[PDB]
């Protein structure tokens, strides 16, 4: 999962 | 009680060619500090008839979250046409935004997505095999369906 | 690609006195043999105002699960009236049934539950403090709200 | 020491079909001759959730008012079901009778109104869309809530 | 549809001698710019027996009101003991803060007020005629009663 | 602590 | 690193008879929650010749302070004329408002205060002994002197 | 001494 | 004095692939209502050696601006690699966020941006021609450089 | 791209008495012939507290500008002490040299300016009111701050 | 009336190298015998911008104090340059001498301190990083600021 | 205002  | 509240979701770049990534400006607010992650997801219903053709376009982790109002643009690549059954390619389908806290989905914002041809020739005589490079995705942004779930907040 | 599918939920003993336990005849299918257990829960939304008055009436473990169709009756005692705010005692509330696999909820069946006095005298002149021994619970069984979740089935 | 005092409000034709007009026999006293008019209103709280669904069923001007006791029947047509949210149609709501002098409300008589189906087939299994032609409006006349306001009586 | 929302009321200088003015720090929100003024009032219920002994300690006009959150201290002189019946002087009474928009009161914040002697001699043997100069007013601030009214916000 | 049916 | 900031001080009821109590509406901001108290004081400089004739008109404790903006009216009785030297009674003097945190004064708002007779007879021919019942106090509110002090905020 |  | 103050800038989605758009959550305050528009810009320094390779990634007009605190997410597409000289592609460069009022830049928030390979093979033996599809952009968000300019606000 | 580059700025007659005019020898190169004028300005930041005490000491128009290197001494009279707040008179302030093309500022050269007394008894016992005739202005020429702006050059 | 009065403070060894300890000869009177101790402090305001860079150079307990005149030299080591922000190193800062009784400060003597280079070369062209070994501390002893506070003396 |  990508992290903003 | 509920630590996170989603205030607004704005559909950006709409309508757009099928292949354009999805863009949603999300505003949420936090009651208290979260030294823990929130997990946002975009889920495309490729085929309405089966759950196996649902595509998680992207999964984002947002954390730790300090108390207060926060804003961000959740962008996710277009769904893989290779996994979309021909019968479900042209017409109305669904796109979802779901936030998870501690393994529990607490909110789900659904939008009907109408993918239609733009050229008169195809609109009158559509091909048997869908042409995704000629389809236009118009998310019906003026009518989202928001569903909240009673979870366990700590 | 889900291993469990809930086919039907039948609300038994309905309507009934408020104090009668909840009874649901759950029928489900299992695609393949399950290595872990299915955790069922019946939650009663005591107060619409707050999620902290939600009562998990019971939690049941069903396992191991062989492939095939299964059926069981879930019994859970009525909610504690001591935790139900007076304002939310008479009228429409919600009861939820949730199945979980490996700590992840994959299905949630919600039902509107209408608690009302049966006697004409109480229906015209209700008491200041709700009389739970005179309140009839009527789960609106003909209209459930089923919600499925994407979980990791491995 | 206000110029007008409301002595009694009698709820006439009650209970009745939802569509029957409201009838209230209003009796009031007047200390001295009134220079301006008394503006009476019947307001129906269609949605408890919001004030935007309140319907002013009728607005009557009573004037000139000589000193002494007066009596009249304030009649107002039933609320428009087209403006009543489905969720707030069946069950308890509120009807208000308010008097105003020189643009200032000085009294407000509120009544709980219970709208219910009369057959126990719909009582147990109500329709998703409320049937207003099968509903009975029962104003709980034995328990009004009277509220007086401090206004400038010249 | 309401244009004004009262967020908080803080009771200041409490407890205090009976003769000290009332002080309330009021915070309120405004959805739109307000065309008309907000009229705030502090009313003291001098006698439970009759509404004729209610004293409007002060009436303040707040306007024009721009959209946004506002804060102010509403101060009003202590009630006239000359209008307080002896039987209702020592013990519990009520103080109200009311806001009105266009001649219609939309909110009323009520507080129980306990007037008691502080000296042991007077607490054991109180005088036949109440001594207001020896009374201590204690507003029971931890338990306000907020009442909202449905008004025409046009 | 989840009973077993 | 200062936890408290005084935003504004408004001089209320000004000018007024000498004997009227002082009234100051104080607005202040608090960076973080204070588990301790702020101690506000109103001091009247009765004699410029000596600091022994300074009168602490009142001392108020404000606490605990939650983080945010707060507002209150500091009222203190007029100074004792018995302690004001005759020579320093009529003319300009100083009134101070001071806040203290953990025994350390961090702010001091000073105002020049002009006490003058209002009657023409007294303005032309003032008495040898000052008549405080005929003196008008005018706090020169448009020009306060704010002084901040470096203190230990932990 | 007094508390607001 | 200055009518606009930038309170906070939060660097979102960081680090990220080079090709991901820039996302900054910007909070700013407005002292008074603004007659004109505020023009926000995101500029990427493509070449430290030459100003001609600076790329304005996006320019947004925000107006009219009412007095108060505002928040938005300023998003801009990644710089065009076709305009980035090879020598300046891998390593530390600068991205700027500027705001202009009436054609005058009053604030500039600069961040060092470190573009590096993530694979061990490329980190040890980087290609002569930079591979933008394998570069990770890491904005050094913990250390922005804020520069304010004296502009004519009226 | 940037049709104008500033090569050097030399601070002439420095340090000097406060009242001496500012003298800057500016060298600049012009890439192409300019269709419009370059507007040079010398601005004095009189008060660090507010931008309203900034004084434009002089504004010069230089044009038309042929391509090539040019040099000119920009001289501007000392700032008006009448507009310099006493607190900001002795100590470090800022002087700016700004060039503007077609109404857009493209370069700003800032210098710290240290105004100090030269006499020992003044340096140890400075006057309450600054004596500008005894102050020495020392521009810290060895450390200018150059800021370039992106402007539209056709 | 206050039990302690500070008569005089004499600044010894002045001017001196930055690194020399502070020396103050304090003369004070005692009206009555003191039950507790007098806590003397020397604080150096390292940064005018913030109170977090204030350094308590020394804290001394003087007690018991008999009635009469007393004299002592309060000496405290120079401030740590490692805690002095570069921008606030050269120029005018403040040193404070503050006496306390029972945790309440009653007096504060402030002095402006001018830290300057002694060599003309450094005075005209100071280094970007301050050289504390070439700085001279000059306490402006001819102009102290004395502030007295009203404290509780039992 | 001035022209060099």
């Amino acid at each position: 999962a990508r992290r903003i | 009680m509920a630590k996170v509240q989603v205030n607004n979701v704005v559909v950006l770049d709409n309508p757009s060619p099928f292949y354009n990534p999805f863009q949603f400006e999300i505003t949420f607010e936090c009651i208290e500090d979260l030294s823990e992650d929130l997990e946002w997801k975009i889920i495309y219903v490729g085929s309405a008839e089966s759950e196996e053709y649902d595509q998680v376009l992207d999964s984002v982790l947002v954390g730790p979250v300090p108390a207060g109002r926060h804003m961000f643009v959740f962008q996710a690549d277009a769904p893989n046409p290779g996994l979309i059954p021909d019968a479900d390619a042209v017409g109305v389908t669904v796109v979802l935004i779901t936030c998870t806290y501690r393994g529990q989905e607490f909110i789900r914002v659904g939008y009907y997505v109408n993918n239609e041809y733009t050229e008169t020739e195809l609109r009158e005589n559509p091909p048997v095999k869908p042409d995704f490079s000629k389809l236009q995705r118009n998310i019906l942004a003026s009518n989202p369906r928001v569903t909240r779930f009673h979870i366990n907040w700590e």
